């Protein structure tokens, strides 16, 4: 009896740890195919968009620019500016597997806004987003 | 009732399957609506297309059919096969509830062996071809028998791990080489269906249950007496050969030469595409512990062979 | 070596002890790049500024300083408090082995405090204020004092809580009351800490140290027969009366109303901003568990009364 | 042995100290989450109106990460792709939403729809930029 219950209940947990383990690897699949890749403009700017295979395709590296954009400046200590230029040049799916890839589908320049001028300067036409 | 309950141990799942079939039909809805839907039916239809999705449901249908095969399993032993062993006078305890075991085990084997080949031969994979396993890869949604196949081999094998567990009967001498064959075949069971390889698992199923299959039906009447214990041996050592060795190797060929060149090989998390370089060496490292394991049946098999001769 | 290793119990976590120092010290770098500093000296410094952040570098200093308070347990039993005991005639080995514990109670609790103290009072807690308990919560970094009382603090309770755990000596009546009240202190440091209420968590464990202070005190001299033990019972019901009661009622109050008046009372996980409606009442029931404890004890205080 | 006693003890501490800087970590990573309400407005067959709703801890940036995390969520691109554009509310600062429910206008609307309208989710972008997925 309590041991079935152990037996049944360790084994919904197993169910359960691997339906988590699909719908995590799923839900936060840029972590596991878009590498986020830095490239420090001045002061506070960088340019920023994510490198990967096909599974790294333009929503990839979208959330994966909007991940670092999120994290990696903090609004409560100084308002940030930053924008997110498309690469209309490449489809949805354009990086192959090896490592010799192509522009990437998505690019972003996020700075605080001490270096707001800067921003605007790299993201030219690009709409300027706040946070 | 509770001495009926204890002759005929299968009355208490009985009238829980009774009552929620007649709740469920009762209601007249009968259809995913319903909250015994959510059990006496398999989920996620693809809108009327002949494919279901997988999702917290199907356990719902795996649980209430462990009552049902509680119910069977139970029902069969009280009121068919016992009194069969008695009409062969049998006359011994523990030789007599062995052959119950046996005698069960065609009963299941013989019913799901044929439904495994007639859900495969209803499919592109008939005559374990290798290739469909992966063409489709992932299949995250599957045919209506395929799904009552694969959870009701999920709810039949979870009974019997359940019942083995509770250990109803003091264990046998061969209690822990039953505790891994249920357990190792819930686990690839429920492994194949929740990571979309229900194509390439019902071959391998197929192969683990036709023979078991003839390994009762042989063992039944090894405790029996005829002239037709060595004849349908004869035929188990085809079918094992063929099915755990032939099928299998040939499954695990597959697994180094089309899990690579069949379908999809980029890993794609957000697809669900789990078929790539990783989870080869799984796959592989998996089939071949099952047919090591099988190897070493073989050799069972193979010196019960000498003894035979 | 072995005898040298039983005789002075001090000497296997001073080995660690003087490596270490050593160590860091004849190195040249001496900074938060070297890698013994993240055990040596408190982490997360920012700036030249005094106040110092969190992080697991704090989890390495306290580890390392359990060593310390290792060494420094059984080096003051086993070098000055249990020859103090042999030349202050006790006539019970078991009154021996009680004094002990005491006697280092005296020490710890007889050093916390007035640490304490000075932490306060170089700070705007000092008088028991409230206010600065929640004006600038959450306080994500620290005055050198305060890392260093509170990781210095959980780093003595976790090894008195840890010797309990492995029994050195296992028969004790109240074993169960201390592995409670070790227990407690260090959840009570470290949850305090991690959750930016170090401001709050020091007046309540000044008050537990300079009221435990004299209750040692106290006891000691009921273990030492002097007329001097119950004058210094007495002044130990006055100051626990206030430290406990007084002050911890204060503390109850400002959790009701000043809790949800000074300081940011909008909940932001962005900010790691707990000061909320949520947080109220687990900060009320801790304290307020803290207090019924209090009110507990101070019954049996009434009972030797 | 009493040694193990004090490894559970220290294991079962850490996991809890570890437990909490999770907490503390997760939360404040996924604060939108707890801060930001999607409030889903539809358009049409798939093109919604996508905004957030919260108090003050519902920064800009909680409703661009809530916005975000739904039309990366709520649309699929590899069963059609996507097309979405975040139309930024400039008349608010990033911490505008009052405690109350009369919380004013959002500061991030998105309109997102799969391709087969994206000529329809262009007109609601009104001339705003146009992201794919
Ligand atoms: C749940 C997940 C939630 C995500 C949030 C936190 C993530 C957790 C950390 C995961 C650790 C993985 C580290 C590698 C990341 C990576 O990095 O993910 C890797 C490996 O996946 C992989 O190990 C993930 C783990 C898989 C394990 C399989 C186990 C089978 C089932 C397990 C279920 C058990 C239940 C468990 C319960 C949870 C993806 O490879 P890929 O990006 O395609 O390769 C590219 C491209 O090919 C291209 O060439 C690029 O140029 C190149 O640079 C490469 O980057
Ligand atoms: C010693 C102490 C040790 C304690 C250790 C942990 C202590 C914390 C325990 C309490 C945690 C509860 C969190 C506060 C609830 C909240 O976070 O409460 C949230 C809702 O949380 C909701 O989602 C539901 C809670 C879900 C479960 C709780 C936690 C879930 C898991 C936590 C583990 C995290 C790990 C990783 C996370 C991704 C309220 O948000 P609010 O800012 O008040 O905004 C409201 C809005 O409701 C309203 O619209 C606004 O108009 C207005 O401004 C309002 O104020
Ligand atoms: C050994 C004794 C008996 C033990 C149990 C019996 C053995 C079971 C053997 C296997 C049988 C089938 C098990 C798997 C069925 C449910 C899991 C599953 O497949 O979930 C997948 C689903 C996602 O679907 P998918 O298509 O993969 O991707 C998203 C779809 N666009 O996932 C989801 O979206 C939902 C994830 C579900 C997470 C919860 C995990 C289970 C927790 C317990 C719930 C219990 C309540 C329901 C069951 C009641 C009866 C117990
Ligand atoms: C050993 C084998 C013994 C015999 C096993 C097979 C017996 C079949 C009958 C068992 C009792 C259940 C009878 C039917 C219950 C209600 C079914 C129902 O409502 O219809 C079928 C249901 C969904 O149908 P519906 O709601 O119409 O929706 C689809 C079409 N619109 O969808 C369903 O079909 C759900 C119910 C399926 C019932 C069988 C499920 C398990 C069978 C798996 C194969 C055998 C397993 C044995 C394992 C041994 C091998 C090791
Ligand atoms: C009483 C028990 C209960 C606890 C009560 C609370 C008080 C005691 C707390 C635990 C003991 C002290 C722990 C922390 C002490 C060291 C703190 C520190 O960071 O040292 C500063 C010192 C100066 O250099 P630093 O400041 O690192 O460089 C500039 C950038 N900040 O850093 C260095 O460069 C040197 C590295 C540190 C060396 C410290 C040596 C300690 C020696 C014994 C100290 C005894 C403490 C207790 C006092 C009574 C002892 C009988
Ligand atoms: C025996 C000790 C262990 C010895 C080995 C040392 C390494 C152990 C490694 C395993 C455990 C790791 C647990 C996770 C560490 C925390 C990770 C981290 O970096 O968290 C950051 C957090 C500070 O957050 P913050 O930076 O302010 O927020 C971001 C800016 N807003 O950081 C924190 O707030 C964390 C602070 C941790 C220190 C807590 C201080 C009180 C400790 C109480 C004593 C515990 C003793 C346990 C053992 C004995 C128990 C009887
Ligand atoms: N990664
Ligand atoms: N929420």
């Amino acid at each position: 009896i309590f041991n079935l219950f152990r037996v049944c209940f360790i084994s919904l947990l197993l169910i359960a740890a691997v339906e988590y383990f699909k719908y995590g690897t799923r839900i936060n699949y840029e972590w596991f195919h878009c590498t986020p890749i830095k490239e420090p403009q001045s002061g506070s700017v960088i340019k920023l968009w994510a490198r990967g295979g096909p599974s790294c395709d333009k929503r990839g590296e979208y959330k994966t620019i909007v991940k670092r954009i999120t994290r990696d400046y903090e609004p409560n200590d100084e308002h940030l500016s930053f924008c997110i230029i498309e690469n209309d040049n490449v489809p949805p799916v354009h990086y192959p597997i090896h490592e010799d890839k192509g522009e990437p589908g998505y690019v972003a320049y996020v700075g605080y806004d001490t270096d707001s001028e800067l921003v605007q300067e790299l993201c030219a036409d690009s709409t300027i987003y706040h946070m | 009732y509770r001495e009926m309950n204890y002759r005929h141990s299968w009355l208490t799942p009985f009238f829980i399957l009774v009552c929620v079939y007649s709740a469920y039909f009762l209601s007249g809805n009968r259809t995913e609506s319903n909250p015994l839907h959510m059990f006496v039916a398999i989920s996620y239809q693809v809108d009327g297309t002949d494919s279901y999705a997988k999702g917290i449901k199907d356990l719902s249908f795996v649980f209430f059919y462990m009552i049902f095969f509680t119910f069977l399993r139970e029902f069969l032993m009280d009121v068919v096969i016992r009194p069969f062993t008695v009409y062969l006078n049998v006359t011994s305890e523990h030789r007599q509830k062995r052959m119950l075991e046996q005698m069960y085990a065609i009963f299941y084997c013989g019913v799901s062996g044929p439904f495994g080949l007639y859900i495969m031969y209803h499919s592109d994979l008939w005559l374990f071809k290798t290739k469909p396993m992966y063409r489709t890869y992932p299949v995250i949604t599957n045919p209506f028998l395929f799904k009552i196949f694969y959870l009701g081999q999920a709810a039949f094998w979870a009974q019997q791990a359940c019942v083995l567990v509770l250990q109803l009967e003091k264990p046998r001498k061969d209690y822990k080489e039953l505790v891994f064959h249920h357990i190792v075949t819930l686990l690839l069971i429920w492994s194949s269906y929740v990571f979309h390889f229900t194509k390439m698992g019902l071959a391998i199923y197929i192969t683990m249950d036709v023979s078991d299959f003839f390994l009762s039906l042989s063992k039944t009447l090894n405790y029996l007496n005829s002239v037709f214990t060595p004849f349908v041996f004869g035929l188990f050592v085809f079918f094992w050969i063929y099915l755990r060795h032939v099928v299998n190797i040939r499954i695990l060929w597959s697994v180094l030469t089309e899990f690579r060149h069949e379908g999809n090989y980029v890993l794609n998390f957000a697809t669900q595409q789990y078929k790539c370089w990783i989870s080869l060496p799984i796959v592989f490292v998996l089939i071949a512990a099952l047919q090591l394991v099988n190897l070493y049946w073989l050799f069972l098999i193979l010196r019960i062979l000498y003894r035979l001769i | 070596f072995r005898e040298i290793s039983y005789r002075h119990a001090w000497i296997a976590p001073l080995m660690i002890l003087i490596a270490v120092y050593s160590a860091y010290f004849t190195s040249g770098n001496t900074t938060k790049t070297n890698v013994l500093h993240r055990f040596v000296a408190v982490s997360y410094q920012i700036g030249d500024t005094n106040a110092y952040g969190k992080g697991i570098n704090d989890l390495c200093f306290v580890f390392y300083y359990m060593i310390f308070f290792t060494f420094l347990r059984e080096f003051l039993m086993d070098v000055v408090i249990r020859p103090f005991a042999i030349r202050l005639h006790v006539t019970s080995k078991h009154r021996i082995k009680r004094i002990m514990e005491q006697m280092y109670a005296i020490f710890y609790t007889g050093v916390s405090g007035p640490f304490g103290i000075y932490c306060m009072y170089h700070s705007d807690l000092w008088f028991f204020n409230t206010k600065a308990m929640y004006r600038t919560y959450p306080d994500f970094t620290n005055p050198f004092l305060f890392k260093v009382f509170y990781l210095g603090q959980a780093a003595f309770w976790a090894q008195q809580a840890c010797i309990l755990v492995l029994q050195l000596e296992k028969p004790r009546k109240d074993h169960n009351e201390l592995t409670f009240h070790h227990i407690v202190t260090l959840l009570l440091i470290w949850s305090s800490y991690v959750f930016h209420f170090t401001k709050m968590g020091l007046p309540i464990y000044i008050t537990m140290d300079v009221s435990d202070f004299l209750l040692s005190f106290s006891k000691t001299l009921n273990y030492l027969d002097s007329g001097l033990a119950f004058f210094s019972f007495a002044i130990f019901v006055v100051a626990w009366i206030y430290l406990r009661h007084y002050i911890n009622l204060k503390i109850l109050w400002s959790v009701l109303t000043q809790f949800r008046t000074e300081g940011n009372y909008v909940l932001n996980f962005a900010t790691q901003q707990y000061k909320c409606w949520i947080s109220l009442p687990i900060v009320f029931v801790l304290i307020g568990a803290l207090q019924l404890v209090n009110l507990y004890w101070l019954f049996l205080i009434f009972r030797v009364l």
